[PDB]
Parts: C-alpha cells; structure tokens; sequence
C-alpha cells in the first residue's frame, strides 16, 4: 500500500569462481584471468629476425663445420638458437672440446659474426700437406674433415717447424679454434709428424697454452683409437694469436668475428619454424599476452610473462554472483 | 560479508540491474523498475581498474632466462644453478598466488561496503519520510512519482517538501 525504493545490486548469469583467504570457489560476476597458458606452438622471429636452427647439429659441429651441418654456413644473424632432442653432429673425430660450456655461454649474447678464412688454404701452408681427412667425417661417404680447421700433414717426409700468425684488424673480437692430435701409436705418429717428440704453442697477448701428444690406443669412438681435442680463444680487436708446431695442430682456416647482442640465447625445441613474427618465444610455442604470469614454460626469450607453476590466477573484479 | 549487505541484509542481486554493479529498483503508481547508480558503479570501476593495473605494473616484464649448461664435473654448480631456479620459482608462485587470494577477499568486501555506503546515502536523504522495511527497501510515507524518484536517485531528495504529507501518514 506504499511506495518503494530499494537498493541492490547486481547479478548475472556468469559461473566464474575465484578463490579468497576465507572461500574458495566464489562465484563472481566478473572477473579476469591473470595466468596466461596459451601459445601459438611455433617457432617464430623476434623482431622481425629469424631464429638459427641447429637442427640435427649442435654448437660444436656448427663452429668446427661438421660437414653435416654445411647448411649452416651461409648463416650470418639470428634472434635466438635453437637446438634440438636431435642435435647430435658435433665433434666428429673423437676427443674433448675443451671448456665447451663456456664456448655456449659466450655464443649466447652472439648476435651476428663474420666466418672469414684467417689462415687460407692455398698461402699460408707452403711446406705442409693441408689434405687430411677421416672416416670419422665421412661427407657423401668419402673421407672428409671439418670445413673450419684444416689436418696438416708431413709433406715429403719432414714436417718443419711452422710459425704463423694473426694480427685481429677486424675491430670486433674474433673467436678462433684448433685441434691437437694424438695419435694412438708411435707408428703414426711419426708417420703423419715425423717429429715423435712434437708440441704446439698458441699465444695471444692474454693467452699462452702449450700442447703436448699423448700418444696410447685408446677405446675405439667412430672407429678411432685416436683423439682430437678442441680448443678455442676469443682474440680481442688489435690483438695478434701466433701458432707455432712441429706436429700434431689441427690449424684454424676459417674464424669468426663475432658481434654481441642483447636478450639472445639457447634453447632446446621440439616445435617447427614458422611464418610468424612474436615478442617473446618459449621452446613449446610463441606467446602473444597483455598477462602478467603465464604457465607454459620457464625458459623464454624476449618480454614475457612472469612463469609460475599455478594453474589458476583469476581475480575478482566484480561481485559475489546471487541471482534470484 | 564484512559490511553486511551482499549476502546479508540484501539477501540477493538483481539479474534485472543489467548496467551497473550497484543501483535502484522503484515502484510507484506510475510503475516499476531498476536503475543503475552511474557514481557509485564508476567509483567502484576506478578502484578495481586501478588495482587491476597494480598487479599488472608491479610484476613488470620477464626478460630472456635460459637453461645453461654444465660438464660432468660440474654438478655442484649445476645443483647451485637449479637451487636458485628452483628458490625463485617458489617465490614468486607463492607471490602471485597470494596476491590474488588476499586481493580477492578486499575486492569483494569492498563492493559490500559500497553497497552499504549506497543504502545509508539514501536512507540519511529520505529521513522518517519513509520506513526501512529491509532487504534494503523504504516505502515511501508519501506518493513518490518519477520525478521524485530520480532526486532519490541523484541524491538531491527535497525532505522537507514531502515532510507534512509524510507526518500524517505515519500519523
Ligand atoms: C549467459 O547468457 C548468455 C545469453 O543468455 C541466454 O542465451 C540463450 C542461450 C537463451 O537461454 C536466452 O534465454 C538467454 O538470455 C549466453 O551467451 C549466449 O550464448 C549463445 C550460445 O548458444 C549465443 O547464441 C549464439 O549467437 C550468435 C550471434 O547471434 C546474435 O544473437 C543476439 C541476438 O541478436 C546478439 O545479441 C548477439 O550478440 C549475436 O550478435 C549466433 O551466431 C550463434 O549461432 C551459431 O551457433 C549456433 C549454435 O549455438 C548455430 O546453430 C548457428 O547456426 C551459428 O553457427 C548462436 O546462436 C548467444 O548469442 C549468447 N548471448 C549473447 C548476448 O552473446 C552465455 O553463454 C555464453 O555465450 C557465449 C558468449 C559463449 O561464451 C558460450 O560458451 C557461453 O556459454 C551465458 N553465460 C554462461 C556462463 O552460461
Ligand atoms: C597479438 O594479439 C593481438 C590480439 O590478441 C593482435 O591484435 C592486433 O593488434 C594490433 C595493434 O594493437 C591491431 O592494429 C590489430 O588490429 C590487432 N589485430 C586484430 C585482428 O584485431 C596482434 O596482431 C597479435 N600479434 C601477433 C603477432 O599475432
Ligand atoms: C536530478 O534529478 C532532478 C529531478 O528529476 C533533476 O531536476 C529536474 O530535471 C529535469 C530534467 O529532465 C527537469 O525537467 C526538471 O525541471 C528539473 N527540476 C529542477 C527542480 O531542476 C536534476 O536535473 C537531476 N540532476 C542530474 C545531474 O541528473
Ligand atoms: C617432443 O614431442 C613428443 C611428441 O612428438 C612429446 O611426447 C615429447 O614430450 C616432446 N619432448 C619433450 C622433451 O617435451
């Protein structure tokens, strides 16, 4: 028999459910999802600039030039690396790459290099052979060897006492490998050095290593009783690098001068390349989000979201949903 | 509630209030509806919007973070590596997990207390020129049409224009 105001407030068909210190499962009428779980399952460029994909290679093949990684020579510049549960092809002869973690670390703020050929085949060796090969580096099934390092050899029954250098006018730092041999018997030794006494010095201004063979047969590794290890140094801009061998160096002929870059690195992926351009890139896929936190994978380059192991983060931006 | 309206004196909500959070259900001689209060409604968006904005602000942007990798004489600082991976990863979980399960509860008991703070502004307008007969409703003890309805809602209610009328209805 009156009139009537009253107030209230609003409902809605909305089965949203947050969480709260004192409720779980409160329906709400509104609300936003903070968690971001989706990804486009691809490989994607990051600023327009595609990833280098090692495919079935690894780093070691890569910057040795295992000849099954071939395809990866014309490559100059890349967003990120990407390796793969495949990347299998790296030293081919067998033997230790010496401080090969730390190799990885430092390609990882690596943006672009120039490969360039420091020592040349055909000048720099007058008086050794520069023709060895391997089994062990079978390309199209014939004896081979890495397209960055070259096997020298005796030539004419002496191997003379060799010293060459490198002066770094480049004006960016170049990384610069080479291999050391150890035969497994002093047959072959002699045979391939003529020297059985024979060593290897490699200085820069900051470096200063001295190799020794050591001679002994071995387990056989890719048919091999003998071993190769591999090492490396980054010559700084201006900076000289001086070899100096009676026997037993596998000598750099291709370098690399490299530039650094930000937000870059390694990562292992299953997932395929793809005509897409993204901000941030995960090894399962590329996220696209506004989100704040995001449950797909701790490994992420670029600007992502933050990676938390929640399945949920819903926040409650309207109010406890009760309809009549 | 903490405030005691949502849930509590207002036992329920109104699918029929479909523009705002808050508002009005009328009914007079010339008929009935609801209306959504436009002030108390933006109050509230500005409030969540700018918590909202909060969150999103403070974690700020992860930048690239990898995997590194270690020899087999490296393990030591291969488990220092995941130690601290794994230390972080439990921070900022139990970080966001947190903040959004505490900022869920302030959330909600802050609608609750604008719904109150939105009864009380209308019940100091109306004075005994109308009866509180709950569930957040006054029945008016003068004939309340349109016009006066909207002063209601707008909070310029003219008391004393009503007063006389009111008086003698509650006689
Ligand atoms: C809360 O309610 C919303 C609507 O309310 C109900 O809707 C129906 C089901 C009845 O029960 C009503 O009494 C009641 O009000 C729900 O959203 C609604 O979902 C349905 C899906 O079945 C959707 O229907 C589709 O509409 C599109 C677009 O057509 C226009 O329709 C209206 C009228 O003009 C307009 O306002 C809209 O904006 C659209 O422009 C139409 O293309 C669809 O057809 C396609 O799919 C059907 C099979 O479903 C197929 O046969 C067709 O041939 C064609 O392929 C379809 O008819 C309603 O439009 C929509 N309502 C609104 C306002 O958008 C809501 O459910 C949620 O709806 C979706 C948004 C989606 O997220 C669903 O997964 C959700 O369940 C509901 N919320 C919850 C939590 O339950
Ligand atoms: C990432 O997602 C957004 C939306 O989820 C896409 O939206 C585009 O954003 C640009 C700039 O804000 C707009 O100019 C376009 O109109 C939006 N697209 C559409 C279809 O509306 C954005 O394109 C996505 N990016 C990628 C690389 O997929
Ligand atoms: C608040 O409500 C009052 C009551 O309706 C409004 O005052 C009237 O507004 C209408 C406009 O449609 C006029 O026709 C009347 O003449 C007004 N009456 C008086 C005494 O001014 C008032 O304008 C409303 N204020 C707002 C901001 O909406
Ligand atoms: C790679 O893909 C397979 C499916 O083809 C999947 O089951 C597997 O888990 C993936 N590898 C990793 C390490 O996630």
């Amino acid at each position: 028999p009156g009139d009537t105001i009253c107030i209230g407030y609003h409902a809605n068909n909305s089965t949203d459910t947050v969480d709260t210190v004192l409720e779980k499962n409160v329906t709400v009428t509104h609300s936003v999802n903070l968690l971001e779980d989706s990804h486009n399952g691809k490989l994607c460029r990051l600023k327009g600039i595609a990833p280098l994909q090692l495919g079935k290679c690894n780093i070691a093949g890569w910057l040795l030039g295992n000849p099954e990684c071939d395809p990866l020579l014309p490559v100059r510049s890349w967003s990120y690396i990407v390796e793969t549960p495949n990347s299998e092809n790296g030293i081919c002869y067998p033997g230790d790459f010496i401080d090969y973690e730390e190799l990885r670390e430092q390609l990882s703020s690596v943006s672009s290099f120039e490969r360039f050929e420091i020592f040349p085949k055909e000048s720099s060796w007058p008086n050794h052979n520069t023709n060895g090969v391997t089994a062990a580096c079978s390309h199209e099934g014939k004896s081979s060897f890495y397209r960055n390092l070259l096997w020298l050899t005796e030539k004419e029954g002496s191997y003379p006492k060799l010293k060459n250098s490198y002066v770094n006018k480049k004006g960016k730092e170049v990384l610069v490998l080479w291999g050391i041999h150890h035969p497994p018997n002093s047959k072959e030794q002699q045979n391939l050095y003529q020297n059985e006494n024979a060593y290897v010095s490699v200085v820069t201004s900051n470096y200063n290593r001295r190799f020794t063979p050591e001679i002994a047969e071995r387990p056989k590794v890719r048919d091999q009783a003998g071993r190769m290890n591999y090492y490396w140094t980054l010559l700084k801009p201006g900076d000289t690098i001086i070899f100096e061998a009676n026997g037993n160096l596998i000598a750099p002929m291709y370098a690399f001068a490299l530039s650094r870059g930000f937000g870059s690195g390694i990562i292992t992926s299953n997932a395929s390349m793809h005509e897409c351009n993204t901000k941030c890139q995960t090894p399962l896929g590329a996220i696209n989000s506004s989100l704040p936190y995001q449950n797909i994978h701790p490994v992420t380059i670029g600007e992502c979201p933050k990676y938390v192991r929640s399945a949920k983060l819903r926040m409650v931006t309207g109010l406890r949903n009760i309809p009549s | 509630g903490l405030f005691g309206a949502i849930a509590g004196f207002i036992e329920g909500g109104w699918t029929g209030m479909i523009d705002g959070w808050y508002g009005y259900h009328h009914q007079n001689e010339q008929g009935s509806g609801y209306a959504a209060d436009q002030k108390s409604t933006q109050n509230a968006i500005n409030g969540i919007t700018n918590k909202v904005n909060t969150v999103i602000e403070k974690m700020n942007i992860q930048f690239t973070a990898v995997g590194k990798e270690f020899n087999k004489l490296e393990k030591r600082m291969e488990n220092l590596n995941k130690k601290v991976d794994d230390g972080f990863l439990d921070i900022w979980t139990y970080n966001a997990e947190l903040l959004v399960l505490l900022e869920n509860e302030r959330t909600l008991d802050f609608h609750d207390s604008n719904v109150k703070n939105l009864y009380e502004k209308v019940k100091s307008q109306l004075k005994n020129n109308a009866k509180e007969i709950g569930n957040g409703c006054f029945e008016f003890y003068h004939k309340c049409d349109n016009e006066c309805m909207e002063s209601v809602r707008n909070g310029t209610y003219d008391y004393p224009k009503y007063s006389e009328e009111s008086k003698l209805n509650r006689e």
